[PDB]
């Protein structure tokens, strides 16, 4: 409905733009890995801009309108009120123009892409080559108030969400007693409230340095764009752990319910889970070693970034011990979240050689950073993501999903995905640089290899679509027949099948003791924990 | 009489860790004394003969 | 905490168990532990299954039985101690059956 | 003559709740310019009892099917979680005792009559 | 010095402030190694032998000694990891005494370096500008968008100090085998230092975006041995 | 009758102890709105009023040295720095205004190109 | 004063909200017709602008 | 037989960001030749520090400033 | 979606009982949002003399 | 009992009706983000588009607070916790809007630590000429500093039982909050140094001109509660609509007490 | 008792058995259990296992038995439709590359054993 | 007596699996150099 206010009604309108907008963000993938494929512009004619206008629409569709809107936007508006058992969100208006304007800062993108200019400052859109003596079109501009009306629809969501888990909990829970992807969603609204004004001021300190010449980075002036590099930063190394937090979640859950064991020291998961967000603050200049810092400031932030291996490292340590003792059902989001442990902790390692001041003055802006964070957000913030998606949507929507037609689905992105990131360490470390329209003679190797898996992982998104529909369409028939998987807990080795029947669903969080779908008022009546 | 059997999986991740990291740790090896010391070994033969 | 406090804890369970799902219940958290429990544990579990009246929960005693046994003799040992709970209640091994 | 309420026993729903007229020159006292849903926990809390409830459920008993666990509702799906039997028992896990079908606690073995109301 | 097609490693050293990262990171490489090796062969031994297991052991949650043994055991390896680190990055920016000063100021599109100390016999600071040779104007034997016409020069087993900036946009000076890389920001000017102990031609790239021509401007270093260089300096 | 007893008991000392702390909230908003009625009238105030005549004397001179400054023209304006009037991208709501607002007087803006 | 009949009338209306005031026809109707006339304004200037047509 | 030489570590500015050494240099040399040139020799020691390390659009760039007495740093201290 | 709960009905689309086919408004629905950077990859173009 | 109970809701927490203004501020935002940055390059002309977008902005806004204030008073389903949740969920409101300046005081010490090449070594650079702290600035915290010492008394005798005091507090507290609109305009344009004056005219009218546009918004919000205060609307127990905005008033009355110690006494 | 013909079997029989039948030999089967083991039949002491314990509806494998060979008949043919949807446009594209086609890379190497690039390693740049 | 090979014969075939996999999810970029040299 357009101007709805019920808060899981809102949810799925999350869920209609972000794959809308992942589509958009994977076409402008393509094009990007279409044109490195061979040396020489082959499909663009000559033109470098469009390419550097096609990278900034492909950052800023990739975060801010697919990964972002979903794990904070559409499992986070739907799952916080029904995990802690709240009727609806806490404030359920903003919850509404939390959403709406997103599409509004949808058409502010796509019309900053068809002004004759295009922003082609890359993704941080650095200050004097952004400012109106380089770009002189209002191209930037637009690209900018997209930021401003997607920073307003993230502190808006956030708010919400503190306030929701805060006093809208049920009788019986206390935050001791909580699911860890609500959790999940509560230290991850704290950093999007704690970081978003820092980004919001130091955006309009552009914008009012091209528009009304104020020179707060312009050089004639004294303006240093060195505090652009400051300024954004301390935005941007929360806001990569806010699109990685609720990743968190969603797999210390799918490892529960697929593997019949609880979480292996849950409330030491939930410590680490925090001092991430607190110390994913007092980082900032691991992406700017090399500007100039003295050595004493590089020999803190080597320090600092060093120390987020630990508790990270718990996580991954603690959901390994949890899959260890028990049985394991292998369907297609327990496929996600095993090589969820394996992906992001190939791209943890490669983090922690970037994070070393002195070692990262051969590896800033080359592609060994482009094939690091590739592993952590398209193979951490994506596959669960995905996992996201399987292991919900039956109760969501109430339709079934073609079980075995999406395993192949996982494995055309797990071997499809490997083959484009993989080769891109070998690039870095031979010394491509980033963010180039056409390379050297000698980088047509890996540019090749790393070019057909972007179809694998393409027409994998393709296969995800019919998934997608298979699920909409005859989706009630996948349940009365053996197309699809119904129950995600089999009964236990001594449970009769005749009495499995009785008591069918073992959760141990509400969202799937509700009715399938879900009604619009599912708590009319208060529910109340032990 | 049976024998209290008891314990049947502290022994299954104690000789775990321990074949975790002597399968990593000759995993490393070859990194670091059969691939670092290649290149390196390369290195200081070839500025052997630049002082010559 | 202990072995043999585990037994006592377990002999009672099987006896106060008054219905089906409060076997199947208790026999699933007495082999979901670490340890396989001795045999005057297990005894109990075939003796409650005629508390209730009910054949197939104690063949899958015989068939858990020889999952969590960690080696093949003590499968033939737990076997040979029960002598006669297996014969004069009746029960017979899922091998045996072959079903 | 719709008569608003000035005690709890005596609403009869959301056409008695309106309150009496506001005094000229003076502020209002809370007790004369209430609405209908903060004028009715109003009420409550001029008697001694709360009108929403916020209470954890009775996890000092087991329960068996000869003798459940009751627990209130308005409609019939209230939701319990049943942690244990001195509450720090087993993890959480959640249950739907409905109307004429109890539920039975796969761990713990708790049984829960719903009492529909 | 120059990539090779399908390569994996780095280009070969020519400085000793670059064969100390090729230390650090191989020492590096070699802990990221061990961990992967624990990650992914417990991520096979839970997977093959417990999707059989029917019996799921729910009755453990705590892990008291263990729990405490993955939280010094990063520690440990943090730390024996970061003094190799510290030491690199202090003997790093030893620019104690230094031998020539080169400028290197990009504008945009290209680069221009001056050695403005009067060493020479002329009596002015020689400088130059360096443009990519473009597609048109190649020569059969070039290297594309890696060869420029008029390259830089420096003398070999000297100490040179980069004085790095520019007078436009933000772009980055970047030399894979010396393992320099300063990014120029037109308010200031950095600097780096390192000898390079080999002759011979180095090529880099410049990596932070400029705007359209990014990639259209390399920075070729031709060592060149010092009575050589000298010849090159006073006639030029 | 079926399904209708009652709704709770009556607790009955929660009231006059939850309506004995709302009597002390009218007893406690009286000397805290005494407290603050002397400060804001005889000590805050006494600091407005005496410094503000006090601001309103330097009014008086401040607009007089505006007053000096335009009095000669001065084409001999002191040719301001080189970050003194940026105008890359000159303003839209204006010809050549600097600002939203500024009075001409002390905001010239004389180009020197000479 | 005005406010508990103003609670007679927004309690039992099954209007919606926004329209219940009495004093709410001359809000709305001239604010949908300057808020259809500040929206595609906007939007019509778009695709001149996109090839380059300024004032 | 050591012909090439430039200026030492000057210990004032040890770290990375060298803008104001290329600064306080050249203001020190228009200091000298203003304010009691005592030779040419004893204050060029500062000619050899700004000529090096300040790039030649910069040194034209103030020399304009000083020209138009637009300059930013005082150098003159009479 | 406030009123009227069901299996196909907490959804904004109309799956059955459409008039056309459903598939040509889901895969007409996402090719939009995959030819979208194409007609920025055209217009882009076009403005820029090549073609 | 059982029946009349069951006619009300179980839960304190309240459920909104769909009402279409965030779609409409939604359609408000982008009608203002385009007319604005195409009116800056040109493309329109004049500054007409701007000045109806942002007057659809706010008038589109006061009217989701015509819905609010009937939402509390006219069917009123702010219980206890709902009050509890709009006093905390104004509460992060104001940490993000006490962060936004952060980012203006960080541009400050980064611009002052540090001075820069291209102006002079000092700060202020030379040739601008500075405000004075022991002059006007100085007014305009005396009357701030009392403004949060006397609408903290009309929100005392608001619960004490009395309008006619209250409403005193709260009129000589509004204009307070004018006269240090109009003091601090008098200022702008009164000083000598423009927005385009380097890095020392941009900082400083970025930090206090953002804190200028607040003391708008807070005059707006103290004048709403005049209007409710005449027409019976704030009782003595439950005013949430007047809680929010004297803790508006206060935080506005720290980061001001850090602008002029900052901006005024440690930039001279 | 209880017929041997109805219990006979109870593998293939128990799916596609109507449902008002299905409950009905569990309902005439769990009266007999009340009685000493090891009188009862001994295929309908095979059946009640297959009722309580067997691989239908509950149980039942996350994957069939045709599940895991159709997997690797979907991957594969997923592989060789995206090189071969990768030929199509890297067929329909720009032109090659000029330096690149085998010709420069001989006597680049002369450029580059002339100032002695790449002492270990490899200069060899020879991709065609 | 018996428990050190009940281990040994899962374990020695679980470290050859093991490498098996390893060696093609990392060392999968061998065989693409190893064929087009060109
Ligand atoms: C959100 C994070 C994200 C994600 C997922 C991706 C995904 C991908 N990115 Fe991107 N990328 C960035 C963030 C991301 N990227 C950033 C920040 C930059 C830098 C910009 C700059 O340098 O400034 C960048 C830059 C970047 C470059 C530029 C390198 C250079 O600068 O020259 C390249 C080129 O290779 C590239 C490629 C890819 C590819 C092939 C994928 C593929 O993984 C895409 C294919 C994957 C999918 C098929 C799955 C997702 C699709 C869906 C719709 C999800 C559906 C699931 C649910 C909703 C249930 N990316
Ligand atoms: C959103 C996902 C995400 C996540 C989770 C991370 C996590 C980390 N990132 Fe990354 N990173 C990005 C995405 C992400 N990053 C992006 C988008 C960029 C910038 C690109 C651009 O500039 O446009 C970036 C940039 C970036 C840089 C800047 C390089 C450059 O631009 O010059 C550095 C360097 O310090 C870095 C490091 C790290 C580290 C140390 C972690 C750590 O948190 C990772 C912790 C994980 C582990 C360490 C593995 C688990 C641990 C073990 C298995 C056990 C413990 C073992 C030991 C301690 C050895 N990241
Ligand atoms: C959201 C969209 C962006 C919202 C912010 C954009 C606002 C831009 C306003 C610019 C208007 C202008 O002309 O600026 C100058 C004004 C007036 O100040 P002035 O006239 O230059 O003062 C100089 C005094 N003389 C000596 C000349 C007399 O100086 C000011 O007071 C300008 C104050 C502007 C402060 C904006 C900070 C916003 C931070 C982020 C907030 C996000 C929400
Ligand atoms: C930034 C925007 C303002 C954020 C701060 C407001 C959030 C805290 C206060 C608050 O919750 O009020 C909400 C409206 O305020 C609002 O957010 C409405 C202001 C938005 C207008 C934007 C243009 C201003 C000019 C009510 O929200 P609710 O209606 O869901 O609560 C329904 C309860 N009965
Ligand atoms: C752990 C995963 C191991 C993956 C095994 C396959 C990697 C490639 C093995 C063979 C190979 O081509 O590289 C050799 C060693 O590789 C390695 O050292 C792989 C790192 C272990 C070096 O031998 P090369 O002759 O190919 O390269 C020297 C050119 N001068
Ligand atoms: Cu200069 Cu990129
Ligand atoms: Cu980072
Ligand atoms: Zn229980």
């Amino acid at each position: 409905w357009l101007y709805s206010t019920n808060a899981k009604d809102i949810a799925v309108l999350y869920f209609m733009l972000a794959i809308f907008s992942g589509m958009a963000g994977t076409a402008m993938s393509l094009i990007i890995r279409l044109e490195l494929a061979a040396p020489g512009s082959q499909y663009l004619h000559g033109n470098s801009q469009l390419f550097n206008v096609l990278v900034v629409g492909h950052a800023v569709l990739m975060i801010f309108f697919l990964v972002m809107p979903a794990l904070i936007g559409g499992f986070g508006n739907y799952l916080l009120p029904l995990m802690i058992g709240a009727t609806d969100t806490a404030f359920p208006r903003i919850n509404n123009i939390a959403f709406w304007v997103l599409p509004m800062g949808l058409v502010c993108l796509v019309t900053s892409t068809l002004v004759e200019s295009g922003a082609g400052t890359g993704w941080t859109v650095y200050p004097p080559l952004s400012s109106i003596q380089a770009h002189s079109g209002p191209s930037v501009d637009l690209a900018i108030f997209a930021l401003h009306l997607t920073s307003i629809s993230s502190l808006l969501g956030a708010i919400n969400f503190i306030v929701t888990t805060l006093n809208m909990r049920t009788n019986g829970m206390t935050m001791h007693k909580l699911p860890l992807f609500v959790w999940s969603i509560f230290i991850t609204a704290f950093l999007l409230l704690l970081s978003l004004p820092v980004l919001s001021a130091g955006i309009t300190m552009l914008l009012l340095d091209r528009n009304f010449n104020t020179s707060f980075f312009e050089v004639s002036g004294g303006g240093d764009p060195i505090l652009y590099e400051h300024l954004f930063w301390f935005f941007g190394h929360p806001e990569v752990y806010i699109l990685i937090i609720p990743g968190f979640g969603i797999i210390s859950h799918v490892v529960s319910t697929y593997s019949k064991k609880p979480v292996f020291g849950e409330i030491s998961m939930v410590y680490a889970m925090a001092s991430i967000g607190l110390l994913g603050f007092l980082v900032w200049s691991h992406h700017m070693y090399i500007v100039g810092l003295d050595a004493d400031t590089r020999a803190y932030f080597t320090s600092a970034t060093m120390i987020i291996a630990i508790p990270t490292g718990i996580k991954i340590f603690s959901w390994l011990a949890t899959i260890h003792g028990g049985s394991i059902r292998l369907a297609t989001p327990m496929l996600y979240a095993i090589a969820f442990l394996f992906l992001f902790t190939m791209g943890g390692l490669t983090g922690v050689a970037l994070a070393n001041a002195s070692l990262d003055v051969a590896f800033h802006d080359t592609y060994y950073v482009v094939g690091h964070f590739h592993y952590v957000l398209s193979m951490g913030a994506i596959f669960s993501l995905f996992a996201g998606y399987y292991y919900w949507s039956p109760q969501i929507l109430g339709l079934n999903y073609n079980e075995k037609l999406a395993q192949i689905q996982f494995w055309l992105i797990f071997i499809g995905a490997n083959v484009i990131f993989f080769p891109m360490h070998f690039l870095g470390i031979n010394g491509m640089p980033r963010r180039i329209p056409d390379y050297p003679d000698a980088f047509a190797g890996w540019n090749y290899v790393a070019s057909i898996g972007s179809f694998i992982a393409t027409l994998s998104l393709f296969l995800f679509i019919y998934i997608l529909y298979d699920q909409l369409v005859n989706g009630l028939n996948n349940k009365v027949n053996n197309k699809s998987v119904i129950y995600n807990k089999a009964p236990d080795f001594v449970e009769s099948n005749t009495i499995f029947n009785l008591n069918t669903v073992k959760s141990s969080s509400i969202e799937f003791l509700l009715t399938s779908p879900p009604a619009v008022h599912s708590f009319n009546t208060p529910a109340v924990q032990s | 009489t049976i024998a209290p059997i008891t314990g049947t999986i502290k022994r299954r991740v104690i000789m775990d860790i321990v074949l975790g990291f002597s399968l990593g740790g000759v995993m490393a090896s070859y990194w670091w004394w059969g691939f670092h010391m290649d290149k390196i070994n390369k290195r200081e033969k070839f500025y052997a003969e630049l002082a010559e | 905490e202990t072995f043999e406090e585990f037994t006592a804890r377990y002999e009672k369970e099987f006896d106060e168990a008054y219905d089906l799902f409060e076997v199947q219940r208790v026999l699933n958290n007495c082999f979901s532990y670490d340890l396989v429990p001795a045999p005057a544990v297990i005894e109990k579990a075939l003796r409650a299954a005629r508390r209730v009246n009910d054949l197939p929960t104690a063949i899958r005693v015989f068939e858990a039985l020889k999952y969590k046994v960690e080696n093949e003799d003590q499968y033939k040992a737990y076997l040979d101690e029960l002598k006669d709970v297996r014969q004069e209640l009746g029960v017979p091994l899922k091998e045996e059956l072959f079903p | 003559v719709v008569k608003t309420a000035q005690n709890l026993a005596e609403v009869n729903g959301p056409e008695t709740l309106i309150g009496p007229g506001a005094k000229e020159g003076t502020v209002p006292t809370d007790l004369d310019q209430e609405t209908g849903l903060a004028r009715l926990e109003l009420l409550g809390k001029l008697e001694g009892i709360d009108v929403f409830d916020t209470k954890p459920l009775d996890s000092s008993r087991k329960g068996t099917m000869k003798d459940p666990i009751i627990i209130e509702s308005y409609d019939d799906y209230r939701y319990v979680g049943c942690t244990g039997s001195p509450a720090g028992s087993h993890t959480i896990m959640w249950l739907k005792p409905t109307v004429n079908e109890v539920a039975r606690c796969w761990e713990c073995g708790s049984v829960y009559k719903l009492n529909p109301v | 010095d120059v990539p090779t097609p399908y390569a994996c490693y780095f280009q070969d050293s020519a400085t000793p402030n670059q064969e100390g990262i090729l230390e650090l990171h191989d020492n590096i490489m070699f802990y990221l190694l061990v961990i992967l090796g624990l990650v992914s062969w417990m991520l096979y031994t839970i997977v093959m032998t417990y999707s059989k297991n029917p019996i799921a052991y729910k009755y453990i949650k705590h892990g008291q000694t263990i729990e405490v043994i993955w939280t010094i055991f990063p520690a440990v390896i943090l730390l024996i990891i970061a003094f190799p680190s510290f030491i690199l990055l202090y003997l790093c920016d030893e620019v104690i005494s230094p031998a020539m000063t080169i400028k290197a100021i990009g504008y945009q599109w290209y680069w221009k370096y001056e050695y403005s100390d009067f060493i020479n016999d002329s009596g002015e600071t020689v400088e130059f500008e360096s443009y990519v040779i473009p597609d048109e104007l190649l020569e059969e034997g070039q290297l594309r968008l890696l060869d420029t016409d008029t390259s830089m020069v420096v003398p070999v087993d000297t100490h040179i100090r980069f004085v790095v900036t520019a007078a436009d946009v933000i772009h980055d000076f970047a030399i894979p085998s010396l393992g320099i890389k300063v990014d120029a920001t037109p308010g200031r000017l950095n600097q780096v230092s390192a000898l390079i102990q080999r002759e011979g031609v180095f090529y880099g790239a410049c990596s932070e975006l400029c705007g359209t021509g990014h990639a259209n401007m390399p920075i070729k270093i031709e060592a060149v041995s010092l009575p050589k260089f000298l010849e090159w300096l006073n006639e030029q | 009758n079926a399904l209708k007893p009652a709704f709770g008991p009556p607790d009955k000392v929660a009231a006059q102890k939850f309506k004995e702390s709302l009597m002390a909230t009218e007893k406690h908003a009286k000397d805290t709105s005494n407290m603050w009625v002397k400060i804001s009238v005889w000590v805050a105030l006494p600091a407005i009023a005496l410094t503000a005549v006090n601001t309103y004397f330097v009014e008086k001179e401040h607009a007089e040295h505006r007053e000096h400054l335009k009095h000669v023209p001065d084409s001999e304006w002191p040719r301001d720095y080189e970050f003194m009037n940026i105008r890359s991208k000159p303003f839209f709501w204006g010809d050549g205004d600097k600002t939203l607002f500024w009075n001409p007087v002390v905001n010239r803006h004389i180009e020197h190109d000479d | 004063n005005k406010v508990i009949q103003l609670q007679k009338i927004f309690q039992s209306s099954t209007k919606p909200l926004w329209w219940r005031h009495p004093r709410s026809a001359l809000y709305l109707y001239p604010f949908y017709a300057i808020f259809a006339v500040a929206v595609v304004t906007p939007l019509l200037y778009i695709p001149n602008a996109i090839r380059g047509i300024k004032a | 037989n050591s012909p090439l030489h430039t200026v030492g570590f000057d210990a004032r500015f040890p770290q990375q960001n060298q803008t104001k050494h290329c600064w306080q240099s050249y203001v020190d040399y228009h200091k000298c030749v203003n304010m009691k040139g005592e030779d040419f020799a004893p204050c060029k020691v500062f000619w050899k520090t700004y000529n090096a390390l300040c790039p030649l659009d910069w040194i034209e760039k103030w020399d304009d400033q000083r020209e138009k007495g637009i300059f930013a740093g005082d150098i003159n201290s009479d | 979606v406030h009123f009227k709960d069901g299996v196909y009905e907490n959804i904004p689309f109309k799956v059955k009982g459409r008039k056309t086919p459903y598939a040509l408004s889901h895969f007409g629905f996402f090719a939009i949002g995959f030819a979208v950077p194409f007609v920025a990859c055209y217009v882009q173009l076009k403005k820029s003399g090549a073609f | 009992t059982h029946l009349e109970r069951s006619r009300h809701q179980q839960h304190p927490f309240h459920m909104v009706m769909p009402s279409p203004w965030p779609i409409v501020v939604s359609f408000a935002l982008l009608s203002l983000a385009l007319s604005t940055a195409l009116t800056m390059h040109g493309y329109i002309g004049n500054m007409n588009m701007v000045y109806l977008a942002l007057f659809v902005l706010l008038t589109s806004s006061i009217l989701w607070f015509r819905d609010i204030v009937a939402e509390a008073t006219y069917l009123g389903d702010h219980t206890m916790a709902v009050r509890k949740g709009i006093n905390l969920g104004f509460l992060m409101f104001v940490l993000s809007e006490v962060l936004i300046f952060a980012g203006l005081f960080w541009a400050y010490f980064h611009s002052a630590m540090s001075p820069d090449v291209t102006l002079g070594a000092c700060w202020p650079p030379v040739g601008i000429e500075a405000v004075q702290p022991t002059e006007l600035p100085l007014l305009n915290t005396i009357i701030l500093l009392s403004s949060g010492a006397t609408v903290t008394y009309s929100h005392h005798a608001l619960i004490a039982g009395n309008r006619n005091k209250a409403l005193s507090g709260l009129l000589i507290t509004f204009w307070l909050i004018v006269i240090f609109v109009t003091c601090q305009y008098i200022e702008y344009t009164n000083a000598a140094f423009t927005i385009s004056d380097g890095v020392y005219g941009s900082v400083f009218y970025a930090g206090t001109g953002l804190h200028f546009l607040h003391m708008v918004m807070l005059a707006a919000m103290l004048g709403v509660n005049y209007w409710r205060m005449r027409n019976y609307h704030l009782t003595a127990g439950h005013h949430v609509g007047y809680e929010t905005t004297i803790i508006y008033t206060h935080v506005l009355d720290v980061i001001w007490l850090f602008l002029y110690v900052v901006f005024y006494w440690w930039g001279v | 008792a209880l017929s041997n013909a109805a219990v006979m079997d109870l593998q293939s029989r128990w799916e596609n058995m109507p449902s008002t039948e299905q409950q009905d030999i569990v309902s005439k089967l769990s009266e007999r259990q009340k009685l000493p083991w090891a009188q009862l039949t001994e295929p309908e002491k095979q059946a009640v296992w297959y009722i309580s314990y067997g691989e239908w509806g509950p149980r039942r494998p996350v994957l069939n038995k045709g599940d895991s060979s159709f997997i690797a008949k979907g991957v594969a043919a997923g592989l060789l439709f995206s090189v071969g949807l990768f030929a199509v446009v890297r067929m329909a594209g720009g032109q090659d590359a000029k330096t690149m086609n085998k010709e420069w890379q001989l006597k680049s190497d002369e450029y580059l054993k002339s100032k002695n690039a790449n002492p270990w390693g490899g200069y060899s740049q020879v991709q065609s | 007596e018996s428990w050190v090979i009940t281990e040994g014969r899962r374990l020695i075939p679980e470290i050859f699996q093991w490498s098996a996999v390893l060696s093609v999810c990392l060392g999968w970029p061998g065989a693409v150099y190893f064929f087009s040299k060109a």
